[PDB]
RNA sequence: GCAAGACUAAAACUCAAAUGAAUUGACGGGGGCCCGCACAAGCGGUGGAGCAUGUGGUUUAAUUCGAUGCAACGCGAAGAACCUUACCUGGCCUUGACAUACUAGAAACUUUUCAGAGAUGGAUUGGUGCCUUCGGGAACCUAGAUACAGGUGCUGCAUGGCUGUCGUCAGCUCGUGUCGUGAGAUGUUGGGUUAAGUCCCGCAACGAGCGCAACCCUUUUCCUUACUUGCCAGCAUUUCGGAUGGGAACUUUAAGGAUACUGCCAGUGACAAACUGGAGGAAGGCGGGGACGACGUCAAGUCAUCAUGGCCCUUACGGCCAGGGCUACACACGUGCUACAAUGGUCGGUACAAAGGGUUGCUACACAGCGAUGUGAUGCUAAUCUCAAAAAGCCGAUCGUAGUCCGGAUUGGAGUCUGCAACUCGACUCCAUGAAGUCGGAAUCGCUAGUAAUCGCGGAUCAGAAUGCCGCGGUGAAUACGUUCCCG
């Protein structure tokens, strides 16, 4: 049957939200619009730069988006002359003056995000997908994760008849709320359609509750 | 249930006389929670068979519905004695409902003191019921 | 949605814009008692007199990602289908699954 | 949840907003300028009436 | 050889296989075992009537397109008068309503008009703005040019993503050793027990992982912190209204904690897993409910949320407009609402909730009206003000089994409100009318406890438009001997 989002379920539980600000109800929905749109711009405009997750905060009157990267360096420019423009569209994007902050990710096989993007970017190159899966299931699992999982689906290998395969090594325990668990998918556009693919990557469970998430 | 055993709910005795055998009359006189008409009902053919004739409420009720109570039911099988009372009070309810009188507690009074005697629509109905049974 | 019906809501939204001043003035005309029976007339005819894309009851909510006009949420500003991905992903702050 | 035809088929969510009150009497000349120093945390709107 | 036929016995031509044994899976109108509101035992419905709503069919210019056994049919649609709208009739535009790339001109805009059903077209005003290396560049518009845009057009049987279903069914996998020439097998195997591959004994195997359970939310008892907009036990004043001074006790609000573990006592199982009973306790063996859906099945559903390979149209299958249609009506089906009455109808008096909504909004109060409602006015950005009347319930009177003082369909007349506009085609109010219906054939559905039944209240969508959907509380049952039979 179908499953579960698995960060939608742990929302509350180990998890938290990738948006945090407040709003009265005539003022929720154009701001959750805006930070839509930065989403999809930052999304658009960093391809290149390894950007897993994208945190938007409004403060008081002003914004605050924390980029999560493995190439700080391509984000932030020669002279960070990048970051002030990326302030500059943030800005113009949404109505407020916007900070930029990067977080460097020192692990970035631990990422189902950019883990996703490489098996997607390989794909796209016509690589072996068995290869590509073994691949990255060895890395991450040489990384320091306790398991992972990768599952593709689509026209694989250019047939005509699709079908999903997935492979995975250690554990995966997804009834488990407090498992600290990492989900991502990404599609992979190729001359023959769209192959879709989805990282789960398992890296122990988290004991003390939201309260030690410090929520 | 195949392999479970459930156990009989246990029903509190009626707030009046302490008597499990009146508080299961109500229930079963007793239509979608309206308890409170129920009781009306109960209540204002006890205190009406207790005017007619100075007798306890509780003793007039349980004789006249031992005397009503088959040992076999309706084609014939054999009953439990809980069966016993629930067909008792099944068959002692409807007979009230197609008597005459202007009120049913007055209706089911008329009913209990016409069924002590042996002149009741219950009554007859069980002797449909055993003039039934002896056909096997 | 097809983006010519989009384009269409968009000019909807931009002549209620553009009207919204004299279609109230003329209302208050309209309900004004001190005003005479013949301005209250007149007032009426004007206010009959507007374009029709002028009136707000004309809008359609939709999607403000996809343009869907069905299941709108006002709250969000976003259907069904966007809201549900958007939610379970974590981008809507405040929302979780509920159960009680 | 499903694009076309289930309705038994759903996602049911929730938003709570908590409010808390504070009152602060005989306040100190310190107090108003501590209270304004005091820096805006993300994701808690705080009013402040005298 | 009487005959039927028997015996001896080829070739042309044609194919790259035909076979035997054993292995894994799948299947069987093969077997055995168990469970489940599956059947039994009960309570209440549907199929009968009127109306609401969806579908089939028919009709139509169009009655837009999808969903089709269970698992389509109050389904996409959480809300079609215009819009939505995708359909029809007619009127219009063509590098286009929208993007990038090129060549020039213009602040963008703004006031009055006329023709027109409108789309559109023609006149008519005022403004002529911003930054500078200021020799032009930022915005927005106009004109020309071609690559293109656009497509709710086709393919869900080419796909991603998402979902249903078996089904909350209980299974699914891995390592080293052994056995076999081999594909493979063993482990998961039997006896008890459990919601459970849950656990214990047996067992050339020993061990693991995912499934199960738990972690998450809510409810029941108690404690700590917190004392307003919420509370009022004691004191005092009272206009007898927490109204006031006042109090921090109680209710409540909402964060953090404690508690249940067979813990104790009495027997059993087996010498176990387990099972039975009792005290204490708010609660006793999983206390109740929610969320969470294993490996897999159905070329299941969705190209009309969206994305996307391929195919097709390009003065039209694209775009703009007014009117119509999606609301038709000899019929059939599904899901509902209201009734057929006395455990009731009506009238008068009088009690007790929970949850949720409110600033282009909810409205105290007063006046006007029989009423829908209108006018003035007050508080509220809300534990502060408001929607708001809970209803069934209790007391009294009347009706006395009648198609009725039951029922409320249909129709005539007169109005209110939203909206540019209620003809097709809105909701509500008043007067008049007063249909079928007197408990429903074969058959068929839901439900095991605060459940069924019955009573009212709120919300999403939304200008207006719920008998549908999603929630909330009030009153509050009957019956389960058991696994033959029916279903999975
Ligand atoms: C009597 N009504 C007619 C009759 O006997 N006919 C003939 C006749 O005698 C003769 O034949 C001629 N000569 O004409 C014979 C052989 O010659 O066969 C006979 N017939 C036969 N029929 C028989 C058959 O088939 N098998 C077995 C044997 O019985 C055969 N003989
Ligand atoms: N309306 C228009 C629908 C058109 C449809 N789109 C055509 C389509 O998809 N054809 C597929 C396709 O060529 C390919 O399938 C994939 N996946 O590319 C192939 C591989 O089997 O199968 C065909 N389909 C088949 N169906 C058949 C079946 O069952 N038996 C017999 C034989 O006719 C089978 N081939």
């Amino acid at each position: 049957g179908q499953k579960v989002h698995p960060i939608g379920i742990r929302l509350g539980v180990v998890k938290r939200h990738n948006a945090n600000w407040y709003a009265n109800p005539k003022q929720y929905a154009e701001y959750l619009l805006k930070d839509l749109q930065v989403r999809e711009f930052l999304t658009k405009k960093l391809k290149n730069a390894m950007v897993s997750n994208i945190l938007i905060e409004r403060p008081s009157g002003a914004a605050k988006v924390t980029i999560s990267t493995a190439r700080p360096g391509i984000v932030i420019g020669k002279k960070g002359e990048d970051i002030e423009k990326l302030q500059r569209e943030l800005t113009n994007i949404m109505g407020v003056p916007a900070q930029v902050s990067i977080n460097e990710i020192d692990r970035p096989d631990l990422d189902a995000r950019l883990v996703a993007e490489a098996i997607a970017s390989q794909l796209e190159k016509r690589v072996m997908f068995r290869r590509a899966m073994k691949r990255a299931v060895q890395n991450t699992m040489r990384a320091g994760a306790k398991g992972i999982k990768v599952e593709v689906s689509g026209r694989l290998g250019g047939a005509e008849i699709a079908r999903t395969e997935w492979y995975r090594e250690g554990r995966v325990p997804l009834h488990t709320l407090r498992a600290d668990i990492d989900y991502a998918t990404m599609r992979a556009e190729t001359t023959y359609g769209t192959i879709g693919v989805k990282v789960w990557i398992f890296r122990g469970e988290i004991l003390g509750g939201m309260k030690q998430v410090m929520n | 249930p195949r392999r479970r055993v459930v156990a009989a709910r246990e029903i509190l005795p009626d707030p009046k006389f302490s008597s499990q055998t009146i508080a299961k009359f109500m229930n079963h006189v007793m239509q979608d929670g309206k308890k409170s008409i129920a009781e009306s009902i109960v209540y204002g053919a006890l205190e009406r068979v207790q005017e007619k004739n100075k007798v306890d409420p509780v003793e007039f009720f349980e004789t006249t519905l031992e005397k009503v109570r088959p040992m076999v039911e309706v084609v014939p099988m054999e009953v439990r004695p809980s069966r016993r009372t629930a067909l008792a009070m099944r068959w002692l309810v409807d007979a009230a409902a197609k008597r005459s009188e202007k009120t049913m507690a007055l209706r089911l009074a008329g009913e209990l003191l016409d069924a002590a005697e042996g002149k009741g629509a219950a009554i007859k109905k069980r002797e449909d019921v055993h003039r039934m049974a002896e056909a096997n | 949605a097809k983006k010519g019906m989009i384009n269409r809501e968009l000019k909807r939204e931009k002549t209620v814009a553009k009207y919204a001043a004299k279609r109230a003035e003329l209302k208050a005309t309209i309900a004004n008692v001190n005003a005479s029976d013949e301005e209250r007339f007149e007032a009426m005819l004007k206010l009959q007199a507007l374009p029709r894309n002028a009136s707000p009851v004309r809008l359609r909510n939709r999607c403000g990602l996809t343009g869907r006009p069905h299941g709108y949420f006002r709250k969000f500003g976003l259907s069904r289908n966007k809201l549900r991905d958007t939610v379970m992903q974590g981008d809507v702050p405040g929302v979780v699954k509920a159960s009680w | 949840t499903s694009p076309h035809v289930n309705k038994d088929a759903r996602d049911q969510y929730e938003i709570r907003t908590y409010k808390r009150l504070i009152d602060i009497v005989q306040p100190t000349d310190k107090t108003v300028d501590a209270l304004m120093k005091l820096d805006l945390a993300a994701g808690v709107d705080v009013q402040i009436a005298l």
